[PDB]
């Protein structure tokens, strides 16, 4: 999100405009400052996702591993379980050439400007393309033996020398008896089913699109409408006396609506920053625990970690970490 | 509009039908009327203001600004609109359908190369100014074979070597 | 140092207002009829005052403007102004007449001087003057044969003309600043404050590039509303005419720029940020040159069309039933809190005689009232002598 | 800071079999220098960039059935059943390139 | 020092060369003067204390 300053303050007003010209310097450090902050957020989805793909995919068959039923499959573009973590996900948004339409026929990023909302860098295709070409090489970059020069080796086979490193069970075991993948089968059923509400991690999601959206939203009518000492969108817009004292009451509505402005713009460096620091955890918990195996603890959650798996969630990544339980 | 004791800027559109219908407003727990009543007697439920939330796509090597609309439209602007305020301000100065409208020929031009300075949800937009080209991805997807054989793609030169990031440390004290 | 700066400039792009002066009507021998163009009846806004662009063109070939099919080398020529704060019409009807002070900006000497004064404007009653028969427009000239002769210029020359068409009256200055004779490129510029008219040039500080610099202070309080530019005719011999370079006149108003200083201090690059997104964004950065991205410049916000007012309907139905009683049992009808449509009403009628006292029935159906009282009764229109206010 | 001395104490010391930390490839060697407030890494990396699919398996069997596959890195190809794994190819007769463990399906070669 | 509408407190130096020449200041980007401007006729260009 952008804002769109010297005409967030103010609604257009030619007079308030001016009061805004005296500010001059403070709305070029805002819009500085926030697409600022979007070239470094856009150069962490970059970064990520130069650092997600880079070599090889199997290519998405409908058949990965037999039999491990596969939800993960594209079924044509945004496979089938983020499906199910963007239906179930509560977005109001987004409009590009059909919200800003349809919301005329009828959040108002596109209708205050104010606040505007720009495009994440990337068509949902194409995110969906690099974490397929991740499920691709889930099977033969796991195995691995350098990241990455490798390979295409089926998925069935990946989860048998998966199973076979931390969870050392050697070959006897899995050849007599497989079915274990009917109980990896049933893990990614259960997988499938629990999404709402008592499984946060999907909570955390909601989480954060609630929390960008609340901030976003919420926090940019908690700017506007009301704030200042008489506030009725323009301090004594026409309607209300004095044209003397006009440029007093609107000048406590601009200091006062620009400076939380600017607390807004600080708090997007906070998340930014924040955003930035957990993207590279992501980039972390890509290259250890979804190319390789990865013989560590949680991160890998609660288990001797065996396979893990990608999907893009609303605004981040998504893991599906298939572990171990002994019990 | 210009109503009773309030003021605004609306798009009145027939709608229905929520309210309290005898004292003639309706609120949305805000100081905002979304926004019926008054008229006599229906149902005139009103909005926000129409705003194009525009930009720019610089680029300053080949010295060609390019100005794209945010999300609409392809159908509804017109060449230096008439209908709005601010271009901004005094002077301005349509393709799209992708993202939103730009003044900025030409249609897709794939696919290169990606690089900056890269526009929004897809045009990757290089000059010259001859925007939308669509980069990606594209690994070199070894294929799966399906007997006990099984292909692999190892390749064949080394090409060592890059200069990597900065750590940061400290402050300036 | 290069800044964001905000002041009176003109706009980028803008084409301004062009003028231009003409050799006047002559024989081979005799200077005949000034020749110029409309300029004296059209009267601006002087709002924040303005700048202008003199002597582009010299050097280069151009018509004669009298004689369209003659060509000749263009010289400079210094424009003229005619400034106040009162104007009106002549006593033929004319426009262009300023009223009480005015000020007036007169190049002379065959553009070696500027005089400036500030002076009421008495029109002469002769022949072609302005308050005499056969005025069409008042002008300035001067008559370069015996003005413009090598080491003895006529200082007066336009003055004097000025002086033919109007008499000077309790002048409170008259300044003079004197021009080196050249053919170079000048910007000219006039603001006004409280601390009265202020004067710009390039001339005095930056000949040879452009900038405006403050020259004078001139002690006109009373605040300048309205120009006109004075059109000058030069009495020249046909053999004789040259073609005179147009000069341009441009509005200032408060705008925000981009400004670029050399190292020995002048402003050599602009942008005018609000022209559009580009700019816009050229000019955050606090720099001429901004880093190639995307960058978002506001909207763009609808026009209002179709002002939607609430209030209703006055209720005259008693007038239209029954029998109108007679004028000393007048009825009475009292509105407060409606609309009223009258004209609706006096459609029904056939209406023959509508007088107001201090208001007009074209303002009667208009305004807005606190109060509205009708009152009604049968009466002949024989006795409209006796119905007066 | 805390994460340069995990660069340091991983990437630049040790190797360090991770990805990215160790920026964008099997990583080799790495070097630091001291940046304005900072540290600075010229990261060595590995970039394959001439790509050759060839086939598995798996490993091998016999009349008698011990196996091999890996050490570390796969096939055993084709042509006959050569060795040269990440990244270029292909050796010889194994002799050190194989552990031996047990059996598995597609008998005989080895799968 | 103590300039014509201005206070201040400078270590004026004849400096080079840089400035307007016709009114007698020159500013840096802020409310600040550095600084020549006013003697007669040299460059004394100021700095803080
Ligand atoms: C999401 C999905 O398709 N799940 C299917 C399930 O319906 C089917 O019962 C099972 C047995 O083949 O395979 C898997
Ligand atoms: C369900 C509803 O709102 N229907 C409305 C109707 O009442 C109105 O008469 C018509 C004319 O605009 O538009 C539609
Ligand atoms: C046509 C055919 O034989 N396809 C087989 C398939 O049935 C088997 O599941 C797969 C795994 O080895 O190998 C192949
Ligand atoms: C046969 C072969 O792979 N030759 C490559 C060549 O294509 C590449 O240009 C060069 C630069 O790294 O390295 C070597
Ligand atoms: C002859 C003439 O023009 N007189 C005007 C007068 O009409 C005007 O009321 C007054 C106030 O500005 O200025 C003078
Ligand atoms: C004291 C006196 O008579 N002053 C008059 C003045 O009123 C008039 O406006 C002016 C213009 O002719 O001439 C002089
Ligand atoms: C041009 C010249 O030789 N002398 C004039 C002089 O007559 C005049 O008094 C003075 C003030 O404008 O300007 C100079
Ligand atoms: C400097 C000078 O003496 N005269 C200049 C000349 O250089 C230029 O060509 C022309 C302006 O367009 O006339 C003037
Ligand atoms: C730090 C900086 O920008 N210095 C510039 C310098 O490079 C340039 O040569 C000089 C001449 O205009 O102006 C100043
Ligand atoms: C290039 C320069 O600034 N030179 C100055 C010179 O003008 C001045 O006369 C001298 C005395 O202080 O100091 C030195």
């Amino acid at each position: 999100v952008t804002v769109d300053c010297k005409q967030y303050v103010c609604n257009g007003f030619q007079k308030c405009e001016q009061l805004l010209r005296e500010y001059g310097q403070f709305c070029s450090k805002i819009n500085q400052a926030l697409h600022g902050a979007n070239l470094r957020q856009d150069d962490s989805v970059r970064n990520l996702f130069a650092s997600v793909k880079s070599s090889q995919s199997s290519p998405i068959i409908p058949g990965f591993g037999g039999d491990f039923n596969l939800t993960l499959l594209e079924p044509v573009a945004r496979s089938a379980i983020e499906d199910l973590l963007f239906d179930k996900v509560t977005i109001a948004d987004p409009g590009y050439m059909q919200g800003y339409d349809d919301c005329m026929q009828q959040i108002c990023a596109q209708y205050v400007a104010g606040y505007k909302v720009l495009p994440p860098l990337m068509d949902v295709n194409m995110e969906a393309a690099y974490t397929s070409s991740l499920l691709g090489s889930i099977a033969g970059v796991g195995w691995t033996a350098g990241l990455s020069s490798f390979a295409a080796i089926p998925f069935a086979q990946s989860i048998f020398y998966r199973l076979n490193g931390v969870g050392i069970t050697q070959q006897v075991l899995s050849e007599n008896q497989k079915l274990i993948a009917n109980k990896f089968n049933q893990a990614l059923g259960a997988m499938q089913t629990g999404f709402t509400t008592t499984n946060e991690a999907f909570q955390k999601v909601q989480d954060a699109v609630n929390n960008n959206a609340q901030a976003l939203s919420k926090l940019a009518s908690e700017l506007s409408n009301t704030f200042g000492a008489i506030s009725a969108s323009i301090g004594d817009i026409i309607q209300r006396l004095d044209v003397l004292e006009q440029d007093a009451q609107i000048d406590r509505l601009i200091n006062g609506r620009l400076t939380t402005l600017n607390a807004f713009v600080a708090q997007q460096l906070v998340r930014s920053e924040s955003a930035a620091l957990s993207a590279q955890l992501a980039k972390d918990k890509v290259n250890e625990c979804v190319k390789a195996q990865s013989k560590r603890s949680g991160f890998c959650g609660q288990g001797t970690h065996i396979v893990s798996f990608v999907v893009n969630a609303p605004n981040g990544l998504y893991f599906m970490h298939v572990g171990y339980y002994p019990s | 509009y210009s109503l009773y004791g309030v003021s605004g800027r609306g798009v009145f559109q027939n709608c229905t039908a929520v309210g309290v219908r005898q004292q003639r407003f309706v609120y949305d727990a805000y100081q905002n009327l979304v926004g019926y009543y008054s008229d006599d007697g229906n149902y005139y439920c009103l909005r926000a203001c129409v705003s194009v939330p525009v930009s720019v796509i610089y680029d300053k090597e080949t010295k060609t600004h390019a100005t794209l609309f945010g999300s609409v439209a392809c159908e509804h602007i017109s060449s230096t609109m008439s209908q709005y305020s601010r271009s901004t301000r005094s002077m301005l100065k349509p393709v799209g359908c992708v993202l939103g409208l730009v003044n900025s020929s030409l249609f897709v031009e794939d696919c290169k190369l990606p690089l900056g300075q890269s526009l929004c949800a897809l045009p990757d937009t290089p000059s010259t100014m001859r925007l939308a080209s669509i980069a990606f991805n594209h690994p070199i997807q070894v294929d799966q074979l399906n007997s006990s054989y099984f292909k692999l793609s190892i390749p064949t030169n080394f090409s060592f070597g890059v200069t990597q990031e900065y750590i940061q440390t400290t402050i300036q004290k | 140092i290069t800044i964001t700066y905000q002041g009176l400039f003109p706009y980028q792009g803008d084409h301004g207002d062009m003028y231009v002066y003409s050799a006047g009507h002559a024989t081979g021998t005799t200077p005949q009829k000034l020749f110029v163009a409309n300029y004296s009846q059209d009267v601006k806004q002087f709002a924040n005052g303005f700048v202008v662009r003199i002597g582009a063109a010299a050097n280069s070939t151009g018509t004669v403007i009298i004689s369209p099919s003659t060509s000749a080398t263009i010289r400079k020529i210094y424009p003229a102004f005619m400034l106040g704060s009162s104007v009106g019409n002549f006593s033929d009807g004319k426009m262009g007449r300023f009223f009480n002070h005015t000020l007036v900006l007169l190049p002379d000497g065959c553009g070696t001087l500027l005089r400036a004064f500030y002076c009421i404007l008495e029109p002469r009653s002769g022949n072609h003057c302005p308050a005499g028969n056969s005025y069409t427009s008042f002008a300035t000239y001067h008559t370069p044969a015996t003005d413009c002769s090598d080491g003895n210029y006529n200082r007066n020359a336009s003055l004097n003309s000025f002086k033919e068409y109007f008499n000077l009256r309790n002048c409170t200055f008259m300044y003079t600043y004197n021009i080196t004779e050249d053919e170079i490129l000048e910007w000219f510029g006039i603001t006004q404050t409280a601390q009265g008219v202020h004067l710009f040039s390039s001339r005095y500080v930056d000949l040879y590039g452009g900038n405006m610099f403050q020259f004078a202070t001139l002690p006109v309080y009373d605040t300048i509303k309205y120009y006109s530019i004075i059109p000058h005719s030069i009495r020249s011999i046909q053999s004789d005419r040259k073609a005179w370079a147009a000069f341009y006149v441009y509005k200032l108003q408060p705008l925000t720029f981009l400004l670029d200083f050399s190292v020995d201090g002048y402003i050599r690059r602009a942008i005018d940020c609000g022209f559009n997104d580009l700019s816009q964004l050229h000019c955050s950065y606090e720099s001429f040159d901004v880093e190639s991205g995307v960058y978002s410049v506001s909207s763009f916000e609808a026009k209002p069309s179709g002002s939607v007012v609430e209030q209703v309907e006055c209720d005259f139905s008693p007038l239209l039933s029954g029998t109108p009683p007679q004028v000393y049992n007048f009825k009475r009808l009292v509105f407060t809190n409606c609309n009223y449509n009258l004209t609706k009403l006096l459609s029904l009628f056939s209406v023959n005689d509508f007088t107001c006292s201090q208001i007009s029935p074209a303002a009667i159906a208009s305004n807005c009232y606190s109060s509205l009282i009708l009152d009604y009764f049968s009466y002949p229109l024989s006795m409209k002598s006796d119905l007066s206010v | 800071a805390q994460l340069a001395k995990d660069k340091v104490n991983e990437c630049v010391k040790a190797q360090s079999k991770r990805s990215g930390f160790c920026g964008q490839g099997t990583h080799i060697v790495s070097f630091v220098v001291n940046a304005p407030n900072g540290l600075y890494f010229m990261h060595v990396g590995y970039y394959p960039s001439n790509h050759i699919e060839v086939v598995s398996a798996y490993g091998l069997c016999d009349a008698a059935n011990p196996t091999n596959c890996i050490a570390p890195v796969n096939g055993y190809f084709i042509k006959t059943n050569n060795t040269r794994i990440v990244d270029e190819w292909s050796y010889t007769g194994s002799s050190f390139y194989a552990p031996e463990p047990i059996t598995s399906l597609n008998t005989k070669y080895v799968a």
